[PDB]
């Protein structure tokens, strides 16, 4: 019954900043892990980011490590994806998902839920 | 196949030879002599469609392979050292997968 929908994207200039953030419904997001993906045109979703349910361990796709922040607010049942740094290379839709199992990891199938995705584009 | 770990399914290797690990260190290598049959010689691992690239596939691989085998007595020093024996099993294992999957 938790159901998510990420806010936030659009434009963002090289060496720009954004923040994401993915809302949950529901009474238990704070109970589930979670992780951000991006779809690049014609590829599939690959791992960002995720974070624990309690937010105290959190993991990220080496080209985004010390660039992107992943957290969470569980009193307010959503998580954020800050984008500092941006390179072309980050232009995508990216999305937000609940993580299955209790370990996060990086692969698309430790995640469903998938919310409808937000477009990140970095000028040109 | 279809196997599940942490509550998660959909894992994935066939056994492989454990090789030496050499440390550069006698008693680390001393101890992984002693201790190296206590370590996994299967990994589990996901589809590699699943992964942008090699190190994404083997990061999981090495995770869930020492979580699988340490919740089913291992000390931090047998993490360490599992992780160094395991990440080459899962990288021999994602240029398997990779092969398979390019045909």
């Amino acid at each position: 019954q938790v159901q998510l929908q990420e806010s936030g994207g659009g434009l963002v200039q090289p060496g720009g900043s954004l923040r994401l953030s993915c809302a949950a419904s529901g009474r238990t997001f704070s109970s589930y892990n979670m992780g951000w993906f991006r779809q690049a045109p014609g590829k599939g979703r690959e791992f960002v980011a995720s974070i624990t349910s309690s937010g105290d361990k959190s993991d990220y796709t080496d080209s985004v490590k010390g660039r992107f922040t992943i957290s969470r607010d569980n009193a307010k049942n959503t998580m954020y994806l800050q984008m500092n740094n941006l390179k072309p290379e980050d232009t995508a839709t990216y999305y937000c998902a609940r993580g299955l199992g209790i370990y996060i990891i990086r692969a698309r199938g430790g995640y469903d839920h998938w919310g409808q995705g937000t477009q990140v584009t970095v000028s040109s | 196949a279809g196997a599940v770990v942490g509550g998660l399914g959909g894992y994935m290797g066939s056994a492989m030879s454990r090789p030496m690990i050499h440390f550069g260190n006698d008693w680390e290598d001393r101890y992984y002599r002693e201790n190296m049959y206590r370590y996994p010689n299967q990994v589990y691992y996901r589809p590699v469609d699943q992964y942008s690239n090699q190190n994404n596939f083997v990061h999981d691989c090495v995770n869930i392979t020492i979580k699988q085998h340490t919740v089913t007595n291992f000390t931090e020093t047998d993490v360490k050292m599992m992780e160094r024996v395991v990440e080459q099993m899962c990288v021999t294992q994602y240029q398997k997968e990779s092969q398979a999957y390019y045909d």
